[PDB]
């Protein structure tokens, strides 16, 4: 399975574009597939998602009819186009394919990432953003959130990512417990409504990098601030 | 020489059922008159999956009590959310003819098996996000009864070569075979602490085996006719089988008989698939006549009847956990009570 | 309410439901024919013909309809527990080789047969469509044998066309209802596909028939 | 006629066994049954808080 | 110009007519409702045609249910005792019955005939694609249709030379001019749409449906060509009398004929006869049902 | 039932014989 996105460069402000992505490995009918822009600086933010068959559509707040985006599922390829572009959207975009039914875990896969240069919501809130750590040391990340994320089902709808410098971030727990395939079990989470927490015990190398709570509970999906490890 | 051999084979079995006489004492009616009866029971209907288009011939819960797989004859088997009625996965299938279906206990793979002789398993924890099919256990020689899962890499099915199998998942081909039985054999269950498994067969007959040595340690008669479902007591020293009958035998496994029978008079259609309940004071049973009954499992009573079905419930599944039972009947309909 | 997830598993769903619902029409729009019948007994010819371990399922089509048949007979198992399955097939075929009525009584074995299929309590509306193969070869054999050993209380002209007549009769006798139940005779003519058109003429006819009585106007 | 022999041996094994009384086992599983009789949902129906539906 | 007046009903005439119609309603409503308990039980054989065949049974039991009353009290009290909201709702209520009833038919003759012409999707037994548009089409388009009586009929007390009276007519003065352009020739629609287009198409469908339909085969094939355009006949003679009752009571009635006065007798007579053929029609395509059909034949053995 | 008139002592009575329709 692979995301390979293309069609990003410089371009002037008011300007468009329209970025392709091609996946491979999967049934690209069976997923639904979101944007997501990591700006130069900052961390993750939610652009757009697109159901499966083209049947919902969301587009952020910030985007809306300025954005739009398709999907061509007979060659497995999605289109992300816009016009008149601002100076601010010079960032990094991401394409990850989420799949919903019972004991499923979205957000599985993460596209490669394509930079692009131009010259209501539950806030997640991450009290602290670096913090040094040492082998073999048991560090526990905490990240608050502007309302409890408990559904009435019994759902705790909170996902937790890793990214290590240089590549995409991946998914480390999904509904604040449950450990995703290839993950190691050394990671663990808790928490309750508006508080929740991520406990890494036994740390070792390879897990250095900037940690992300993100909420699914109801649209636009926010992200945390994202906490740095530092050795 | 050969009418000697029958005359000892004769004689043992007559030496084995004067010793059952002679350990035969009293009877469970005699004394669950002394505990009082449960009474009156009611399932109101809770959920109903109108996914199907065609008559389904097997259902089977999973260990989690929330997903239930259910097999029809469209060719295409079905997993299902008992909670929100949502279809998770359509599996459709290389042969429409199907005739049981499996649930493995960790839940990341599904049995099925139909009249090809060939139990299929399926993956569903999946890369790719796909279900596609894993493995296909051919080599029986016979229709397939039913399959079930001892482990993730251990399958025990039955076959119409009047026989069962343990089978490996990983190498595809059965380590252990298990005959003896006079006619095809068309259920089995496993025993909660997956140690012994029994089988039933036209031969109006039950055997339990012994699962680690590879051979059947007893058999029980009585019955009159083929035996179509079998369920093992929770507590694993007892059992009730179902035939055409409309006899619900029901026989220990350290007595080593049978305590008494589930006949009644108003009914007289076969019996399609039993169950058990989570305590064991009660079991149901689908039959023929589009309805289910409940019994007493120890008062040997009719309790009430579940006859929300208006044609014949080819099976029936009791959750673990015991909250609710599903009831899947020939009209592409499975019904949740509660 | 729901959430947005859930709004996600709903809409997954029923678009697999439309799925499901699309593949039911595309299978709706097809013909099951149950194909069985004695050892040797022509269905390796009939299966030649109608082309170009236990389940044989003979896929092909004609102008349309894509008829799918299910050779069951081939292997050896039981009897009548796994003949319920097929019940709502469109029609059966039964094809008895017409050179085995003299070879050992499995004449009398094909009839017992034929009326366990035909009175079976599942096959109650079903027709059935006969075929009789080796026609010319059993011509030959009744030059060569007599008449009234296959049937000691029958005797007659020792000729192809009346024997043939009376055989077919017995057959079609054999059934306990002929208002629902209808029986469709063939002669086996030569290897060419007339045999399908008449089958395909069959399956038009008991359509029609079906879809009559599914109107109320049969 | 080996058949014959096969069949002997498997019921000759099934003849030594060491079986217990009936009552005994019809006491144990009174037992067992009224054990875990109160924690039955469809023997003991549960009130609507604890109901999955 | 004043007649002698002889203008009055038989009293034999109204105590036959009596028995007639009690009957004729008593048979109407229990076949009709034992062909929706059937079609209810018809899970098995849910299908297009079946919920056609069970919306002509609801539309002919309500329309039996709505007209005879009130109509055959009219021959014990003569005086509508009803108020203004009855008095103007029940012909709306009427004619809407008899446009789904007419419609339910036209739909049964097109699938009755697309069943042997439309021979492609062989199968399938459930609720089909736009058969629901078509039966929600009639619900609406009977309504569409049946809705300038709802504001044509009215309560107005004349002191006629002896008595006073209580009239519920479609009052010859009303403020819509496109009412009055209605009613002025509202008898040739009545009798256009409701006998002459659903007659037509029935026949013409049914007649296609012949044509495509030509051992035993050709034999039901003759029975059941037979069956269908019988049934058109007795629906064509059952539905008849009372458009022609009105075309007569309208363009053959004169304004200064001494005889008219035993003319009009005689149309009342003919009227009261036509409704009744009509509950007729109404009762008589659930027999048709029994006396063809083996299946609803041992359905009604129940 | 219909009336061309509210004059006519005859039309009416048919009316109050005619049936509702």
């Amino acid at each position: 399975v692979q995301l390979v996105e293309s069609g990003g460069g410089l371009v002037q402000p008011g300007g468009s574009r329209k970025l392709s992505c091609s996946a491979s490995g999967f049934a690209f009918s069976s997923f639904g597939m979101h944007w997501v822009r990591q700006a130069p600086e900052k961390g993750l933010e939610w652009v757009a998602y697109i159901s499966s068959g083209s049947g919902t559509i969301y587009y952020a707040d910030t985007v809306k009819g300025r954005f739009t985006i398709s999907r061509d599922d007979p060659k497995n390829t999605l289109f992300l186009q816009m016009t008149s572009l601002r100076s601010e959207d010079t960032a990094m975009y991401y394409c990850v394919r989420s799949i919903y039914y019972y004991g499923s875990s979205p957000f599985d896969f993460w596209g490669q990432g394509t930079t692009l240069t131009v010259s209501s919501d539950i806030v997640m809130t991450q009290a602290t953003s670096s913090v040094p750590v040492t082998p073999g040391e048991s560090v526990s990340i905490s990240c608050r959130s502007s309302k409890s994320l408990l559904h009435s089902n019994g759902n705790t709808y909170l996902y937790w990512f890793l990214q290590r410098p240089g590549q995409s971030p991946q998914l480390l727990i999904y509904r604040m417990s449950n450990l995703a395939s290839g993950v190691p079990d050394r990671f663990s989470g808790s928490g309750s409504g508006t508080a929740f927490t991520l406990t890494i015990s036994r740390l070792e190398a390879e897990d250095v990098g900037v940690y992300y709570c993100m909420q699914h509970l109801e649209y636009p999906l926010t992200f945390g601030a994202g906490t740095k490890l530092e050795l | 020489e050969l009418d000697q051999l029958r005359q000892e084979a004769e004689q043992l079995k007559n030496q084995i059922r004067d010793a059952r006489k002679a350990c035969a004492d009293a009877t469970l009616s005699q004394i669950t008159n002394n505990i009082d009866p449960v009474g009156r029971i009611q399932m109101r209907t809770r959920r109903t999956l109108r996914g199907h288009l065609a008559k389904i011939y097997a259902m089977h819960w999973g260990t989690d009590s929330r997903l239930l797989v259910s097999a029809s004859q469209d060719g295409k088997l079905i997993i299902w959310d008992s909670y929100t009625t949502n279809k998770v996965h359509a599996i459709p299938l290389r042969s429409s003819w199907v005739m049981t279906c499996a649930y493995a206990p960790s839940g990341n793979y599904v049995a099925c098996g139909g009249l090809d002789n060939i139990c299929s398993i399926y993956n569903l924890k999946t890369r790719e996000g796909n279900v596609r099919v894993s493995r296909e256990l051919a080599g029986h020689t016979g229709y397939l009864s039913c399959c079930r899962f001892l482990d993730d890499n251990q399958i025990v099915t039955s076959s119409g070569d009047t026989t069962c199998a343990l089978w490996d998942i990983e190498t595809g081909q059965q380590t252990t075979t298990f005959t003896g039985h006079t006619g095809d054999v068309m259920s089995l269950s496993l025993a909660p602490d997956t140690r012994l498994f029994v089988s039933g067969a036209c031969d109006a007959s039950a055997k339990l085996w012994d699962v680690r040595e590879g051979m059947c340690r007893q058999t029980f008669t009585g019955h009159e006719s083929d035996i179509n479902a079998i369920c093992f007591f929770p507590n694993g020293n007892a059992f009730a089988t179902g035939s055409d009958d409309a006899t619900c035998r029901l026989f220990d496994l350290r007595a080593d008989q049978e305590l008494m029978t589930y006949s009644h008079d108003n009914i007289i259609c076969g019996i399609t698939s039993v169950s058990f309940s989570k305590s064991g004071r009660l079991l149901l049973a689908g039959y023929d006549d589009f309805n289910c009954n409940v019994w007493d499992a120890l008062k040997a009573d009719r309790a009430g009847v579940l006859a929300g079905h208006d044609n014949r419930v080819s099976c029936l599944g009791v959750t673990d956990d015991g909250m609710a039972v599903a009831t899947g009947s020939w009209d592409s309909f499975l019904k949740i009570w509660n | 309410t729901l959430s947005a997830e859930d709004k996600a598993a709903v809409e997954r769903s029923k678009m697999i439901d439309r799925n499901l619902r699309e593949d039911g029409e595309k299978a709706a729009r097809e013909v099951k024919l149950l194909l069985l019948g004695a050892g040797e007994s022509g269905k390796s010819t009939i299966v030649k013909q109608m082309k170009i371990t236990g389940i044989v399922e003979t896929h092909f089509t004609f102008k349309d309809l894509h008829f799918k048949m299910f050779d069951v007979g081939g292997q050896r198992s039981e009897r009548k527990k796994w003949i319920h399955c097929f019940e709502g097939v469109t029609a059966i075929i039964f094809c008895v080789a017409l050179s085995d009525y003299d070879l050992v009584n499995r004449m009398h074995e094909s009839m017992k047969l034929f009326d366990s299929i035909c009175n079976n309590k599942w096959f109650t509306d079903t027709s059935i469509i006969l075929f009789l193969n080796k026609k010319d070869l059993f011509e030959e054999k009744i030059k060569k044998s007599p008449l009234t050993i296959c049937y000691p209380e029958y005797a007659g002209s020792n000729t192809y066309e009346e024997a043939a007549a009376y055989i077919q009769c017995q057959f079609e006798d054999l059934n306990k209802r002929k208002d629902t139940k209808e029986i469709y005779t063939h002669f086996t003519c030569a290897t060419d596909t007339k045999n399908v058109q008449f089958v395909f003429d069959a399956v038009t006819d008991v359509i029609i028939k079906n879809n009559l009585k599914d109107c109320g106007l049969f | 006629i080996a058949q014959a022999r096969k069949l002997v041996e498997q019921l000759k094994m099934e003849a030594n066994i060491d079986r217990i009384k009936v009552s005994k086992a019809a006491a144990d599983l009174m037992a067992y049954c009224e054990a875990h009789a109160k924690e039955d949902p469809l023997l003991t129906p549960v009130p609507a808080s604890e109901n999955p539906f | 110009p004043p007649c002698q007046g002889p203008i009055e009903i038989k009293e034999t005439f109204k105590y036959i007519n009596t028995v007639v119609s009690c009957l004729v309603f008593v048979l109407g409503i229990i076949g009709n409702s034992t062909l929706l308990y059937i079609i209810y039980k018809n899970k098995c054989m849910r299908n297009g045609p079946n919920i056609l065949i069970a919306s002509l049974a609801l539309g002919d039991l309500l329309h039996i249910v709505i007209d005879i009353p009130i109509n055959v009290y009219k021959l014990l009290a003569e005086d509508w005792p009803f108020g203004a909201e009855m008095c103007k709702l029940v012909p709306f209520i009427q004619k809407a019955s008899v446009g789904i009833t007419v419609l339910s038919l036209c739909a049964l003759s097109i699938d009755r005939y697309r069943a042997v012409a439309s021979w492609s999707r062989i199968k399938g037994i459930g609720v089909p694609k736009w058969t629901a548009v078509e039966i929600v089409l009639i619900w609406v388009v009977s309504v569409v249709l049946a809705v300038p009586e709802a504001i044509g009929f009215d309560i107005i007390t004349m002191d006629y030379k002896g008595s006073y009276l209580r009239i519920c007519l479609l009052h010859p003065v009303q403020k819509t001019a496109f009412m009055q352009f209605y009613k002025t020739a509202k008898d040739w629609w009545l009798f256009s749409f409701y006998f002459c287009l659903p007659l037509a198409i029935t026949a013409f469908f049914y007649t296609l449906m012949t044509c495509e339909m030509l051992n035993d085969h050709l034999k039901q094939r003759r029975e059941v060509a037979k069956t269908v355009f019988c049934l058109v006949l007795v629906f064509a003679l059952c539905w008849l009398p009372l458009h022609l009752s009105r075309i007569l009571k309208l363009t053959l009635y004169n304004q200064n004929d001494p005889n008219r006065c035993e003319l009009l007798s005689f149309l009342l007579v003919l009227d009261y006869i036509g409704i009744n053929m009509a509950s007729l029609n109404s009762c008589i395509n659930p027999i048709a049902l029994y006396l063809v059909s083996k299946r609803f034949k041992n359905a009604f053995k129940s | 039932c219909s009336c061309s008139s509210l004059m006519d002592k005859e039309c009416v009575y048919f009316c109050h014989l005619d049936i509702i329709w």
